[PDB]
């Protein structure tokens, strides 16, 4: 019987910080047992100062993508050049998802930037377009690895103030771009370790004021 | 149906610096349903520390007989059973069973009393071992307990030091596992004091 | 949804310093049946781009009439139809994964995985892979089938990262390939001694060699058994 | 796991805050009160995309309907766009349990159950989802018509906590809602983090657990 | 079968246990007691399986008595319940497991201290304050998670039980034709006749 | 896992590839597969892991006690033997998978066996997920009269192919060189071409950080006189 | 691709070098041809694992054979693996031919496929590859044939199943049992393929 | 399915259908009205499948309250219950049948005469002087078959529903919270409040 | 059983005449060589209706064809096979050969198996007995052969076919095609099996 299905493995991270949201996935494309790329991008700039990517099945992926680009290109033209907000953009790519409730896109969805007060946004959908904003998200192949750390490591879970015996919590604060890429660096090098569809490259993509900049860091190849 | 995953919970163990630590949530349900917050996972024979997560029937019953066995040992022997020879009786007792297995993640852990040197070890329900010197994760938040660990983790922690560790990446695990929580316990062992401490944490 | 009943095995391929080499055998299989000993399964599209397919050789021909018919259409009101307006490999991939991703989503897929081998207009080597269910990658070296288990592990030893391209020579590159296509008729139980390879180079154009046959083979050792 | 139940003092409707994928919590700050109006709120449990697509569409039906008629739609009448659309997609595995829980002047406090078989009915109690048995258990217990606002809110608020206790499948927080002939007020979003411990000093109650 | 309801109150123990015995469409019984003093002091409620339930009730019961005999001594419920457990955790890996559930209720006169113990099928034991197995559990453990304080006295328990069985009445779907509930204490194990 | 052995001029060498894994997670960074069935006779698993270290475990008694009652060095086509009557006798559900090699008064030996219980000689060989891409590299490089430094290269070489290209393989690369009239020579990481780099931070946190409920002293040791 | 073929001097035996395991060939150089006596041999077809144990068990009954009785006839050893196959029939794949030369009776050729039932014939071809030459052998064999002949027909035989059958390849291994003893021949692709 | 009685008397059909709404292991509802005026003289009861129960029976409503007004006229029982049969007989062979199962109870005020007739979900209509759907016709038909008389009042159709309604709460499995009671005759419908 | 070869004067088909229904012979003298055109001729393998149904519609579009465009290429013939046989995959059990003659192309060979793909060859075999005669017309087949000899070559290879395949049987007819015409070739079981 034919499976319109596969796997293409993988795993991304999104973090919103104060005034800047990073959006970053490995570069490792694989199905079973077998490597197919070690630099296949996964995160893409949207245009509109949006972040996307679609982890899971890569051909469904793609199309995604590919479609909400389309949208963001429709949107210009039909509401004179307006600036896609990402609370639009992710009630959009609920629709589109939700399009597909009896065929799904098997994709975990995170987008990332800024929303109109200037502050870093990531929304994360499941693959029938189900969706919330949140301060931390990875999705994909290690994300059961990955969202207990940024739990713990992002909003202080679990951490109280020395001395106070449990009674007052770790004050939670924003964090700067430098201690958000050392948090994401730590991931993919923990995540690289315990996780055999994860490793080669970490591409992360960082949305602020000033527009999209991309960092690059090689990981284990085994 | 999947007897690995009806009644839950989780177990770790920690190296540390002339130390071991393991740790064990308190939860014992019937898949959705809560029935104990007073199920605890971690037994000992002497100064070896073995944790079980899995099917809690047999949880009880593997406990049972490795109380029965090492018993005999130390009769017959003369001595406590050490970590290292009690992995080994552990791995034939659960490979006695091979067309029959015990649903279980047994992790030992404790201090040889002869060369001082901290040891840890996880099996599979067949009773193949892992020796790991870092750490060993086991239950329905093993995933969760290899990423805190991993990122975690650091080497010659100092007993107070390793309990924060321990303690952190048995939490946040736990936190993200619908069958685990309900309570925790973090035993700190060292050559001849073992610290036990009941955790805080949140109860849903 | 179908099950492929005629089919062809590993293509294989990878980039060198001034362009992209790809190579299949000539076997249309049948089950086990080693039937149909003279298929060609590289499809040249223009001077600039080989497509390479594996899978169902009934949905190949149709695959290969589609590309014919794509080179008509292009020339069609189109007076650069050999200059600035001709097909790219790029053009030509992209229809190709459009019509795979589709034909997935009907749940009436083309049963091949297909590899375009090509060099752009500004000289860029081209390769990328597309399969039944619309899956796309690109990669210094690309195999289908079992290629991808024996061949890739071979051609990465020669191009593992991007910045190996620029050191490997076409002599080098071709050498890796005819040896992977050795290591596969030694092991794919569905291979044949006779293939095809074509070289597309940004200076010397494309060259297509038909015929080519498995030789220095090692079965000495047989004898000691 | 999710409430609304009817009382002297209007409407109380009460969620918890939990997502699950199987065994792996998703999220623990997710909402599943849907604000349709300043007089109508809607509860989610289910699945997680049937629940906010068809739950925010219906928000735009109900929006048309106060354009179209000049007059913000009865209880009775949103519920039953919902019932009717779920009822087209019988048997397509839309899986929805909902409240909808309003004020209208010509039907008092209203709450409609609709859910994805598409029964609908009227009743002055609710309980929907994994939990709802265990919320029934304290609510059903500690239930009369003549609670305070103050005593029904607290109520409301401990339901929850005790099916985000026992189910698995319920926790994170639990999200307060007061329904007035004067509309909804929000009475705050409480970590079970804090309030399970808080609950157990000031009440005495949660024996089972070790204190 | 379906509603066995445990409560460890300070000094006491009480077992609630469903009346109705259903084949089918028909409500055969309206007065079964779900129960077998294994005993003078510890009393074990059983719900399960057509047969297997009193097969296993009265199979515990006959080795209880018999240890009895042999040492002129009546064990702890403790021993009681590891020596039930471990026969359930025996059957489970047998060719036709005992399909059964046990709350075991016993007065340790040795301790002076109540004790109730849970046990399912497979032989999974834990000591609670309260217990319930199949689907009462769903609503009664909230209840009393509420309600329970470990110094109630016994009419406070059968208070406490009377709101267990009313929410019970309002929100399962059958008739199970009321409860048997019986007190084990320091003076053994009485019916309460009026329920 | 990836396994080969390879013979050459004067023994036969053996190498595998250090993780273990349970599903798609790693359980054990720097696992060893290289076990031994007698002092100059070892061999590499894939398949079940416990599996095949009950059956090396088995073998290498029942070895050691013939060895004992024969007064002879034991021979590789006894584990051979014995293991494939074993695994054949149990019609698969003994997921063992091994490459057996070894020298003996006979000389140097490689042969493979598969969990139904069927066996394979040659002057190479390769097991496990990573099998193809082994093979791929001895097929390509293999030559008659290899010497031991030549085998030992060709050996981790066909392990490093597994370790990059196969996911079910990585970290290091474990060696067994057992030449004849010589102590066999176990080459533990051998290659150690997979070390995690410095994290970015330090997570050891500030004491008093976690909450405690009770604490209290557990007595591991006996009852104490007087 | 298996076969035996009994002419003037002895009998021939020839197989192909393939194990392999779906469309993977596990081994290219695998020797078939088993030898059960000095001059008794068997060529093996179907599952690697219950062929070896099958062709084990034989060897150790011919070797206590010998011990008691003195050299088995090839009928004998036909008998064997007959007995074997058809008393294991529900649990083995296994097609054998067993070709032995005697002094008596000179070559026989006999033929086991999977009921277990037994064949003499003047030649047997079997395994996978077979199929594909039943055409060209029977068109080509003859009585009474030379060793230089049936090693020939063997040689093309088998290189025609090799050539349509991708469960065949490699060498092609022969073994000659004449008066003379054992003779064994191989022959590489460049030799058979240009045929 | 729930529990729908229907019993023609005299010169009334009187409707007992159950109150309790079920939806796994809770009953969400315990004063559930299982009926709809089809037009002032024909009420039908209805139970089946969730969803298909009341979208049937309002249908229904909708229709004949459209027959009402286009003819100012109330179609007879006889009229409507030919009707409904014809939409179920129409609904089994759809994509999705309607799961449904009805009583219609009716005063015919031409012939003088109440009406009662029971149809499934197929369109098998019947009429009966009594009847009912779903495993309460088990207890009910042999019950009704011994009691009911031709010529009964009002009164005496109802002591004769309360002995139906005993059995039922008796011997079923299931609590379904008691009925809600309806009467049929020449002055319309009417409810009794105390039941 | 059916092949087709080109020789030097043109080509010829051939095929045995055995219809069959499971194990059961339907028809035993049969005609699978179905003319397409006055010079092109098709011979069918596979279900019966299937081939039947396809090689109508082939004849169809050639006969319109000859209408608006003249004769035909043989090539054009195997076109309208391999879209009907391509489109109609899922729904299809036929594999045919396609032969004709023209005079500039002379002779020529076309296959169309269960795919819907299409092969030009020197000879094609086709249908369950064509698996054991693969060795031998390889073996046998060369080029440029001439009328009697082709005609020969058949017999002999079909003649092999039907004696090992059980599906197999009758007569073998040929037709050969060549610039005089159409010649209709029969040959009977007494003459072709004691080749
Ligand atoms: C009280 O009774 C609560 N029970 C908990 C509860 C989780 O069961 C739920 O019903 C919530 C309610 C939702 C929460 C999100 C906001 C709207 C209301 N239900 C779920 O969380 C829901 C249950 C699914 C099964 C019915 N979860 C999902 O659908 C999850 C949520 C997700 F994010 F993870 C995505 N998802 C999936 O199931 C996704 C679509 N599937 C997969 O990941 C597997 N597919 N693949 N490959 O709340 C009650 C209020
Ligand atoms: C000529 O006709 C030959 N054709 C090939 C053949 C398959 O018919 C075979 O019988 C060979 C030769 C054997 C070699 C050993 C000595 C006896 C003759 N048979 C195989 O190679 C055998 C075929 C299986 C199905 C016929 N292959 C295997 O047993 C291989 C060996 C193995 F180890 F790898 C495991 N295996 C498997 O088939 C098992 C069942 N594995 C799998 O199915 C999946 N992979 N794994 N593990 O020679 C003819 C004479
Ligand atoms: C050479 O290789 C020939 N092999 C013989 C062959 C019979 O298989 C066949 O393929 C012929 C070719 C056809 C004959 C019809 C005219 C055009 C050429 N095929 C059949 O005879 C065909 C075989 C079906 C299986 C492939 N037979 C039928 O379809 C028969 C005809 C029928 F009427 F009787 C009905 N039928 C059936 O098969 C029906 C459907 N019954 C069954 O399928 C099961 N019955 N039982 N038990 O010629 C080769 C060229
Ligand atoms: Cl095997
Ligand atoms: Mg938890
Ligand atoms: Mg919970
Ligand atoms: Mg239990
Ligand atoms: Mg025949």
């Amino acid at each position: 019987q034919f499976n319109p299905y596969g796997d293409n493995g993988g795993t991304i991270l999104g973090i919103a910080g104060e005034d800047f949201a990073v959006l970053a996935g490995d570069t490792r494309n694989i199905t079973d047992y077998s490597i197919n790329s070690r630099y296949e991008p996964k995160v893409f700039d949207c245009g509109d100062n949006i972040v996307m990517s679609a982890n899971g099945f890569a051909a469904d992926g793609d199309a995604l993508v590919k479609r909400f680009k389309n949208s963001v290109k429709w949107y210009h033209f039909d509401h004179n050049d307006k600036k896609l907000s990402i609370n639009s953009a992710a009630r959009n790519i609920q629709h589109l998802l939700y399009g597909k409730r009896f065929f799904p896109y098997y994709v975990h969805t995170i987008i990332a930037g800024l929303d109109e007060d200037g502050k870093g946004a990531v929304y994360s959908f499941d693959p029938v377009g189900s969706y919330e904003r949140e301060q931390c998200r990875a999705g994909g192949a290690a994300a059961s690895l990955i969202m207990p750390f940024l739990d713990n490591q992002v909003n202080f879970k679990n951490q109280y103030e020395p001395g106070t015996n449990g009674k007052v919590k770790k004050p939670l604060k924003y964090l700067s771009v430098e201690e958000v890429i050392k948090l994401v660096r730590d991931s993919f090098t923990s995540a690289t370790e315990r996780h055999i569809q994860v490793g080669d490259g970490l591409e992360i993509l960082i949305v602020t004021k000033d527009g999209v900049r991309k960092e690059f860091y090689e990981l284990k190849r085994d | 149906s999947d007897p690995s995953s009806i009644n839950g919970g989780i177990v770790v163990a920690m190296t540390g610096k002339d130390c071991v630590a393991i740790a064990c949530d308190l939860r014992l349900g019937s898949q959705s349903l809560g029935v104990s917050n007073k199920f605890e996972k971690i037994f000992h024979y002497g100064h070896v520390f073995l944790g079980i997560t899995g099917l809690a029937t047999d949880v009880t019953t593997l406990n049972e007989m490795f109380r029965y066995k090492t018993n005999l040992y130390k009769l017959k022997e003369e001595r406590a059973i050490e970590p290292e020879t009690f992995t080994q009786l552990v791995s034939s007792s659960l490979y006695e069973r091979r067309f029959g297995p015990y649903f279980v993640g047994p992790v030992v852990a404790g201090i040889n009393s002869k060369s001082g040197k901290p040891f840890i070890a996880g099996f599979d329900l067949i009773g193949c071992i892992d020796e790991a010197k870092d750490f060993i994760v086991s239950g329905t938040a093993s995933d969760q307990l290899f990423g805190m660990c991993e990122s975690l983790y650091e080497p010659n922690l100092e007993p107070e030091d390793l309990f924060e560790t321990i303690s952190q990446a048995l939490l946040n695990a736990a936190d993200r596992d619908a069958l685990s929580g309900w309570g925790a316990v973090v035993y700190i062992i060292k050559k001849d004091e073992v610290v036990k401490r009941y955790l805080k944490m949140r109860q849903d | 949804t179908q099950q492929p009943i005629v089919t062809g095995t590993s293509v294989i391929s990878m980039k060198y310093d001034n362009g992209v080499i790809i190579a299949a055998d000539n076997l249309g299989s049948y089950g086990s049946l080693l039937r149909f000993n003279g298929v060609e399964r590289l499809i040249p599209v223009g001077d600039n781009t080989v497509v390479g397919i594996s899978g169902d050789i009934s949905d190949m021909q149709h695959i290969e009439r589609l590309l014919k018919d794509l080179v008509t259409e292009n020339a069609y009101d189109n007076p650069l139809a050999d200059a600035e307006e001709a097909l790219e490999p790029s053009y030509i991939f992209e229809y190709l994964a459009t019509v795979m991703y589709q034909r997935r989503s009907k749940m009436n897929p083309l049963w091949n995985a297909i590899i375009v081998a090509g060099v752009q207009s500004n000289g860029d080597q081209f390769l990328r892979y597309v399969n039944l269910l619309g899956v796309t990658y690109s990669s210094p070296t690309l195999a289908t089938g079992f290629g991808a288990h024996m061949a890739n592990p071979l051609l990465r030893k020669v191009v593992d990262r991007e910045s190996d391209i620029p050191k490997t020579t076409v002599q080098v590159a071709e050498e890796a390939i005819v040896n992977a296509m050795r290591v596969l008729y030694y092991r794919d139980a569905r291979s044949s001694r006779n293939f095809s390879l074509a070289i597309i180079d940004k200076n010397t154009g494309l060259t297509f060699k038909k015929n080519l046959q498995v030789e220095n083979m090692k079965w000495d050792f047989a004898k000691d058994i | 796991t999710t409430l609304a139940f009817r009382f002297q003092g209007g409407i109380i409707v009460a969620v918890d805050s939990r997502a699950t994928a199987g065994n792996w919590v998703a999220s623990q700050t997710v909402k599943k009160v849907i604000e349709i109006n300043p007089f109508l709120l809607g509860t989610m449990a289910g699945g997680a995309a049937d629940c906010q697509f068809w739950e925010t569409w219906l928000g735009s039906q109900c929006r048309l309907h106060e354009l179209r008629e000049k007059e913000r739609i009865s209880v009775a009448a949103a519920s039953k766009i919902l019932s009717n659309l779920v009822y087209q997609y019988k048997g397509a595995g839309l899986s929805m349990g909902t409240m909808i829980c309003g004020y209208t002047r010509k039907e008092g406090p209203t709450i409609y159950y609709v859910d994805s078989d598409g029964t609908r009915l009227k009743g002055d109690i609710f309980c929907v989802g994994s939990g709802q048995t265990f919320a029934y258990g304290v609510l059903d217990s500690n239930y009369k018509w003549d609670l305070s606002v103050e005593d029904a809110l607290y109520l409301g608020k401990r339901s929850i906590l005790a099916a985000a206790h026992r189910d698995a499948y319920s926790g994170g927080s639990v999200n307060l809602y007061h329904v007035t002939e004067d509309g909804w007020i929000y009475h705050g979003n409480h970590d079970v983090g804090e309030l399970f411990w808080k609950v157990k000093e000031e009440e005495g109650s949660f024996n089972n657990v070790i204190g | 079968m379906d509603i066995i309801l445990g409560i460890r109150v300070q000094d006491s123990v009480i077992l609630a246990s469903s009346k109705a015995v259903t084949r089918g469409i028909s409500v055969l019984k309206d007065s079964d007691d779900k129960t077998r003093q294994l005993s003078p002091h510890t009393l074990m409620s059983f719900a399960g399986e057509a047969g297997d339930t009193v097969q296993f009730a009265e199979y515990i019961q006959a080795n209880i008595q018999l240890y009895s005999i042999r040492e002129d001594y009546e064990l702890s419920p403790q021993a009681v319940s590891s020596f039930v457990r471990q026969e359930l955790a025996k059957s489970i890996r047998s060719r036709r497991p005992y399909q059964v559930n046990v709350l075991i209720g016993g007065y340790d006169k040795k301790k002076n201290k109540p004790e109730l113990y849970q046990i399912d099928y497979l032989g999974t034991k834990v000591e609670l304050p309260y217990g319930a197995h199949g689907y009462s559990g769903f609503y009664t453990f909230s209840l009393l998670d509420h309600h329970y304080r470990p110094d109630m006295t016994t009419e406070e328990g059968l208070d406490l039980l009377k709101l267990c069985v009313q929410e019970l009445e309002k929100r399962m779907p059958m008739d199970f034709k009321g409860v048997i509930v019986k007190i084990v204490d320091k003076d053994g194990i009485r019916q309460v006749d009026d329920f | 896992t990836t396994i080969v052995g390879v013979k050459f001029n004067n023994g036969v060498v053996i190498a595998a590839d250090t993780r273990s894994t349970q599903g798609p997670i790693v359980a054990d960074k720097n696992c060893a597969k290289l076990h031994r069935i007698s002092p100059k006779i070892w061999c590499a698993g894939a398949g079940t892991a416990a599996d095949t270290e009950a059956v090396t475990q088995l073998i290498g008694s029942n070895i050691e006690l013939h060895s004992l009652y024969t007064s002879r060095e034991p021979r590789v086509v006894s584990a051979l033997q014995m293991l494939k009557q074993h695994l054949f006798k149990y019609q698969g559900h003994i997921g063992a998978y091994l490459i057996v090699a070894g020298v003996d008064p006979t000389g140097s030996h490689l042969f493979s066996i598969h969990a139904h219980g069927s066996t394979d000689v040659g002057y190479y060989l390769s097991l496990g997920s990573g099998s193809l891409a082994a093979m791929a590299v001895l097929e390509s490089h293999w030559k008659q009269d290899l010497t031991k430094e030549e085998a030992i290269k060709l050996a981790s070489d066909a392990i490093q192919a597994g370790i990059w290209n196969d996911l079910g393989s990585g970290s290091n690369v474990d060696v067994c060189v057992m030449e004849i009239g010589k102590d066999a020579e176990y080459l533990r990481n051998y290659l150690t071409p997979n070390v995690r780099e410095e994290k970015q931070k330090s997570y050891k946190f500030p004491r008093g950080t976690t909450a405690v409920l009770k604490e209290s002293i557990v007595n591991i040791c006996d009852i104490q006189e007087e | 691709t298996i076969m035996a073929v009994e002419f003037d001097g002895g009998v021939v035996m020839g197989s192909d070098s393939r194990v392999s395991a779906g469309e993977a060939v596990v081994n290219r150089v695998f020797d078939k041809l088993s030898p059960l006596h000095e001059r008794i041999y068997c060529a093996l077809s179907g599952s690697a694992a219950d062929t070896q144990a099958i062709a084990d068990i034989v060897q150790y009954h011919l070797e206590l054979y010998t011990s008691q009785y003195g050299t088995p006839s090839t009928e004998t050893a036909a008998s064997v693996f007959k007995e074997l196959c058809y008393e294991n029939k529900d649990n083995l794949t296994a097609g054998i031919i067993v070709a032995g030369y005697d002094d008596k009776n000179k070559g026989e050729v006999y033929t086991i496929p999977l009921g277990g039932s037994v064949h003499k014939l003047p030649y047997a071809i079997a395994g996978s590859g077979s199929t594909f030459i039943y055409g060209y052998c029977d068109k080509n064999f003859r009585e009474n044939m030379s060793k230089e002949e049936t090693v020939d027909f063997i040689k093309h035989s088998l290189s025609q199943a090799i050539k349509w059958d991708g469960s065949s390849g490699g060498v092609i291994r022969m073994v000659v049992l004449t008066a003379a003893g054992v003779e064994r021949l191989i022959f590489y692709p460049d030799e058979y393929e240009q045929l």
